[PDB]
């Protein structure tokens, strides 16, 4: 009948559905790989995707995906096994090297813009009319690391302009250089901003920005990337 | 302990954003509104500004009219009593016209004319909305995912008080305008078919609700555990792939064996919540038309 | 084996339980100490429910159901045959379910995120737990639980509602539900959204997050942001099962009677109580 029509029509849909799904989450990363990065050898009952183009807003090019992958950095990694499916060794300083939970992205070295073609992200010393409205300002607080030592001061604030969004505090060091902290990983309190993942002796290693007022989504991968890896590579150094 | 970015530790504010421009008819947006710190601790601040054009006005006109022809209704019932209104406020129901007039549009209003007016006025509120949703995409030169995603709750609400009732020859078989009336009109239709748990596509209805909790569940947390590298930023994640992202396909991939792209996720995000009423519009629209109760046609298939 | 950008990322460490035992990877998936706690509570439980299928005397999975122990029983130990497969088999879930939530914690660590997944999947846990423990040892005997079985629980849901009426007046159910409808719809929107920012008008540029923003506040008058609709998100749905678990947990202990029945108490406010005329009066 009509019914048993419909639901048997409806288990096939749901079916391609899936396959469609599928592949269309096999745009990156793919095709698999061996640990010594040639191509593996089984990659699934599903085919990678026809190819699709992003036109990329401010004349910033097009993206293709699937496309030739290549991590256009050194992994500083080894084998720690004879046998597939066991951890690789950092050999040297995971955090200074960028694997682990330290791993950065060879993202562009281009700030994000928004939708009017401007620095998406900007120090609020430099975003007209930005204030904070509402919290602790954070602002010249001292900046606490999980060893229970001073780094640094907030000196400023790194506004999202279109999202109106704290996104990472600027941090002024004994040696007068400044690094930023994303906002995601300190917690501001009455008197001071503390930083759990990193050891006062830490921040300096924090990766630098080329430029004072503006952020490239490399840097911001390097630094995310850095501060983040703290949590398991400081721990040493971390004690409550 | 660590933060956890559920709720922002410090607002920051700056010149009232009246958004992109686009080929939208800017005559029609309104000035901007308030910011609510409040709203401010969990998203963005700032009200406004909204787009009125003629379908926000046909739409919203329509709405209200839809509202207040209910209202009068239970005031009606209420004899025009405020606590008795208050009191009784679940009870009243504007219920359709009896099954003695069919598909007739001549029941009188006490026995179901206004309930049919209610109806023709939502009718046009929803679509209206729904062309709507399409026509801000449009200026904006956007997919239209949005309307189109729409159209599956759309398909919901016409087969349950149009469609259905049309197709069984009678506007008593649809919904009445109540709180506690339409709750009871649910359960009831049930029994009536035998158990809707019977009605395969019911059961896949469920899957898919269930499911929407599941994935947004796992989508939400996701982002929030990466967005200590910007995770949310989804669109540049999307034209370049950061660690976010990788981090979030890889502790997927090692928990559970697979794993989604940040374009991906949202269309396993778009098409398991459309599921719910397209597969549950299908469920109701054979009951009772093709099949009167779903345990026997359990027994046979068929 | 590997995605193109995995093997930085497989470094030894994070596990909470065994140190470098069982760190390491089968496949695509991470193993860790829990990864075998859980297959082990796993091949238990799958054994012990085929156990129970013999006793039943059907292979075929539509019919094959394992019941709780009788009411008699209490919150005692029962026979095999009789309720204590079950309640073993319960035990096995358990361990499975959270065994699989530490896990979630062990890769997180490895990998340097937040423990928001493992967080919002212990609402699920939770869930079932109120089912099958909290809910029965209140009440007084393993036998309110759920059996296992693919009809026969959708069954003990059906029956169990009818037993305080129509379940809809459950007004922590309202509220559950209530979720439920509103974290698909606004899964439904972010999807949205975000495709047809990605996936623009033919030959337009992508669009931006701005735009997404500006497309809601047309629409609506307001945008939560990019932040916002993900907590939105996570919230919506633990909230969902929150107060699926509350309007059990209170079903059966706290309130036993007809569900619509409670509903007096507000009808029955003193102020319009003998207010004649409406519905009730
Ligand atoms: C009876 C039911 C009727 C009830 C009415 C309710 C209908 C509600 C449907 C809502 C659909 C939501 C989809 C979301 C979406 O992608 O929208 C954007 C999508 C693109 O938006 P755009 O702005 O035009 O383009 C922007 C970009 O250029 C392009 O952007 P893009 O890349 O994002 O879009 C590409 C997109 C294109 O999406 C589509 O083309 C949509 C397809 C709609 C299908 C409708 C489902 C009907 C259910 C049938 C169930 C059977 C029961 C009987 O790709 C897909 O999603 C492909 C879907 C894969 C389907 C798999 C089919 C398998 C067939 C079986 C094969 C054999 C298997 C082997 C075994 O919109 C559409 O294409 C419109 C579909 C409208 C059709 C409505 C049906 C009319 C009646
Ligand atoms: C929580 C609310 C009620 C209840 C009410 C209902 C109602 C009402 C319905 C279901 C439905 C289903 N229920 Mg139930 N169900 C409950 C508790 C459970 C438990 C549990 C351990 O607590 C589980 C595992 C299930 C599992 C299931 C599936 C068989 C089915 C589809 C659900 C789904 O899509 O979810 C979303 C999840 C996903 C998409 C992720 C993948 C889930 C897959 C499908 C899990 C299948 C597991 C199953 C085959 C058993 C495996 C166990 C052993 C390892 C073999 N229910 C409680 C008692 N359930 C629907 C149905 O059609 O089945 C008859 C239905 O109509
Ligand atoms: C005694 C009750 C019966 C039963 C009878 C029914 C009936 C009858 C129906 C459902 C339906 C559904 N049931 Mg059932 N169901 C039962 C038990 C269950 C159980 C359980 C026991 O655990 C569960 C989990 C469910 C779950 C569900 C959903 C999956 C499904 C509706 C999905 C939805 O989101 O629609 C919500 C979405 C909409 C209604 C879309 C409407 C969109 C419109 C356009 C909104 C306009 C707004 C308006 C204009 C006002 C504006 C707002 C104001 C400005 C604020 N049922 C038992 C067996 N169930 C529906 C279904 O699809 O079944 C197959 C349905 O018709
Ligand atoms: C006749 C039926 C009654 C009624 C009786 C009940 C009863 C009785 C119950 C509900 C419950 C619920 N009802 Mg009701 N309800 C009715 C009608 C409805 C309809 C409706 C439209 O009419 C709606 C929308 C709902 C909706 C809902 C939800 C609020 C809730 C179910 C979800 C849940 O609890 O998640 C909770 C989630 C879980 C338990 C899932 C846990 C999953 C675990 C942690 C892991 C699974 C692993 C699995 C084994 C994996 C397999 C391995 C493979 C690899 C996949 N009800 C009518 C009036 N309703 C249930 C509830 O609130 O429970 C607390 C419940 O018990
Ligand atoms: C795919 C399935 C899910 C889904 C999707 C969905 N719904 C949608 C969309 C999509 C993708 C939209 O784009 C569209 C939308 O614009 O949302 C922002 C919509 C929408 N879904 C809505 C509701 C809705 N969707 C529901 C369900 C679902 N929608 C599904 C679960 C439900 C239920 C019953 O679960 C409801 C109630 C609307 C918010 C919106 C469609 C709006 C519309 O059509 O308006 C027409 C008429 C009016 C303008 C009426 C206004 C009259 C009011 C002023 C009266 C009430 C006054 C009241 C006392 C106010 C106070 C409220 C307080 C909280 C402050
Ligand atoms: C809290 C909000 C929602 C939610 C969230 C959620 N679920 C989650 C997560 C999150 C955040 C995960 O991280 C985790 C996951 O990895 O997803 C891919 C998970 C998950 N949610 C799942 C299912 C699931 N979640 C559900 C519900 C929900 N999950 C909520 C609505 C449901 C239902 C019924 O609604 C189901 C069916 C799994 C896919 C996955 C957890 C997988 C897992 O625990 O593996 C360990 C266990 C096994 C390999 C099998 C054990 C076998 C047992 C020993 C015996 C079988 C006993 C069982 C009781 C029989 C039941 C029979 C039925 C017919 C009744
Ligand atoms: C933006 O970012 C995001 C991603 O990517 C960048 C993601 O991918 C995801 C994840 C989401 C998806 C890929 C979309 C599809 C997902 C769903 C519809 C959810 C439903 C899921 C399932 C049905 C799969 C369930 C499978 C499980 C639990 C594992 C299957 C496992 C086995 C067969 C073996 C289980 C393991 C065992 C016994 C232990 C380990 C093994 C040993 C031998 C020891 C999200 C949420 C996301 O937000
Ligand atoms: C980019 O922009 C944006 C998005 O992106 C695309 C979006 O998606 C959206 C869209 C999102 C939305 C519209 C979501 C808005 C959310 C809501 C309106 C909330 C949803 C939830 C409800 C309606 C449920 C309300 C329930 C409440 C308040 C209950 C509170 C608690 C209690 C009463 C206590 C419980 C105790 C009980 C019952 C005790 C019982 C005792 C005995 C029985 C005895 C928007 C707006 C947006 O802007
Ligand atoms: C404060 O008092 C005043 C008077 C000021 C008020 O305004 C108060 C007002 C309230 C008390 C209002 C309360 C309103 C509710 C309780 C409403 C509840 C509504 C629901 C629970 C609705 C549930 C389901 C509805 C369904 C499925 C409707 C479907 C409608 C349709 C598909 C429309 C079909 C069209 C019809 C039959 C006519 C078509 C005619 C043509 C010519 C095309
Ligand atoms: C978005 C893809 C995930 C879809 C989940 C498919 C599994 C659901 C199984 C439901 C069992 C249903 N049925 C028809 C017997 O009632
Ligand atoms: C109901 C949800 C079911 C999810 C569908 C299962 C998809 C499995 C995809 C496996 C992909 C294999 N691969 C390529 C990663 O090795
Ligand atoms: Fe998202």
């Amino acid at each position: 009948d009509l019914a048993s029509l419909a639901i048997y029509s409806f288990w096939i849909f749901l079916a391609g559905l899936i396959y469609y799904l599928q592949t269309e989450n096999m745009r990156e990363g793919y095709p698999l790989e061996n640990e010594d990065g040639t191509p593996a050898a089984n990659q699934g009952p599903f085919p990678l995707p026809k190819p699709k183009t992003f036109i990329l807003p401010h004349g910033r090019g097009t993206l293709t995906v699937p496309g030739p992958e290549s991590e256009d950095r050194p992994i500083a990694l080894a084998r720690t096994a004879v046998s597939e499916g066991f951890p690789h060794a950092p050999t040297g300083d995971p955090m200074k090297d960028g694997v682990g939970p330290a791993s950065w992205v060879a993202r562009r070295d281009l700030p994000e813009l928004d939708g009017h073609g401007h620095n998406k992200i900007k120090p609020m010393k430099a975003a007209a009319g930005f204030h904070v409205s509402a919290g602790k300002n954070p602002i010249g607080l001292p900046v606490r690391g999980c060893d229970l030592e001073i780094a640094g001061k907030v000196v400023d604030i790194w506004v999202d302009i279109p999202e109106q969004m704290a996104r990472f505090l600027e941090v002024e060091l004994k040696d007068g250089s400044t690094r930023l902290l994303p906002m995601q990983m300190v917690k501001v309190q009455s008197n001071r901003v503390h930083v759990n993942a990193l050891s006062s002796d830490l921040f300096a290693g924090i990766p630098t920005i080329k430029s004072p007022t503006e952020v490239t989504l490399l840097e911001e991968d390097k630094i995310c990337g850095y501060v983040a890896g703290g949590l398991m590579y400081a721990a040493p150094k971390r004690k409550s | 302990a660590e933060y956890q970015n559920i709720f922002s530790q410090v607002q920051v504010r700056g010149p009232a954003d009246l958004g992109m421009t686009e080929d939208v008819n800017l005559a029609n947006r309104s000035g901007v509104g308030p910011f609510s710190t409040l709203l401010g601790w969990f998203g963005n601040a700032q009200l406004g500004p909204i787009y009125l054009g003629s379908l926000g006005v046909l739409s919203l006109f329509s709405g209200l009219m839809w509202f207040f022809t209910i209202g009068i209704w239970f005031w009606y019932q209420a004899g025009w009593n405020p606590a008795v209104f208050l009191r009784d406020l679940f009870f009243f129901s504007l219920e359709p016209p009896a099954p003695e007039y069919g598909l007739s549009f001549a029941a009188p209003l006490k026995e179901g004319g206004l309930w049919l007016i209610a109806s023709f006025f939502m009718f046009v509120a929803v679509w209206s909305w729904w062309g709507r949703t399409y026509l801000r995409a449009q200026a904006l030169g956007m997919g239209k995912h949005t309307a189109w995603a729409f159209l599956s709750a759309i398909w919901l609400w016409m087969v349950l008080g149009f469609i259905r009732p049309i197709l069984m020859g009678s506007w008593s078989e649809a919904v009445p305008y109540g709180i506690f009336s339409h709750l009871d009109w649910t359960n009831n239709f049930s029994l009536v078919h035998g158990n809707l748990f019977y009605n395969p596509f019911h059961g896949l209805s469920i899957a898919f609700l269930y499911g929407s909790a599941l994935l947004f569940a796992m989508h939400g947390a996701t982002i929030l555990a990466v967005s200590r590298f910007g995770g949310e930023r989804e669109l540049e994640q999307i034209a370049d792939r950061g660690t976010a992202a990788e981090r979030a396909a890889l502790f997927w991939r090692w928990t559970m064996g697979f794993n989604a792209t940040m374009e991906g996720i949202h269309r396993w995000a778009i098409w398991m919540a459309v599921l719910v009423t397209l597969t549950g519009g299908i469920g109701i629209l054979l009951s009772g038309t093709v099949v009167d109760n779903w345990y026997v046609w359990g027994q046979n298939h068929g | 084996a590997l995605l193109s950008f995995e093997r930085k990322y497989r470094v030894p460490g994070g596990t909470l339980v065994g140190g470098n035992l069982f760190d390491f990877w089968v496949g695509p998936f991470y193993v860790g100490f829990f990864g075998v706690a859980t297959f082990f509570f796993a091949a238990l439980g799958i054994i012990l429910i085929a156990w129970s299928a013999v006793l039943q005397g059907t292979w075929n999975p539509q019919l094959i159901s394992v019941y709780p122990p009788a009411l008699e029983y209490g919150l005692g130990g029962a026979p095999l045959a009789k309720g204590g497969l079950w309640q073993i088999i319960t035990i096995c879930a358990t361990g499975a379910f959270v065994s699989w939530a530490l896990r979630e914690v062990e890769i997180c660590r490895k990998l340097g995120i937040g423990y928001h997944i493992p967080f919002a999947f212990a609402f699920a846990i939770l869930a079932y737990l109120t089912l099958v423990l909290f809910r029965p040892v209140m009440m007084g005997a393993w036998g309110y639980a759920f059996p296992y079985g693919i009809w026969t629980h959708l069954d003990w849901v059906s029956n169990t509602g009818y037993t305080y009426g129509n379940f809809h007046y459950n007004p922590a159910h309202m509220i559950a539900i209530s979720f439920f409808f509103t974290n698909a719809l606004a899964l439904a929107l972010h999807g949205a959204l975000v495709l047809s920012a990605a996936n623009p008008e033919k030959g337009k540029e992508m669009r931006t997050p701005d735009h997404q923003d500006t497309f809601f506040r047309d629409l609506v008058g307001y945008s939560i942001g990019t932040l916002g609709i993900h907590r939105l998100g996570l919230l919506l749905s633990l909230s969902a099962v929150f107060f699926s678990a509350l309007c059990m947990i209170i079903t059966g202990t706290i309130w036993f009677d007809q569900w619509v029945d409670w509903w007096q108490w507000w009808v029955k406010l003193p102020w319009w109580a003998n207010i004649p005329g409406g519905i009730n009066g």
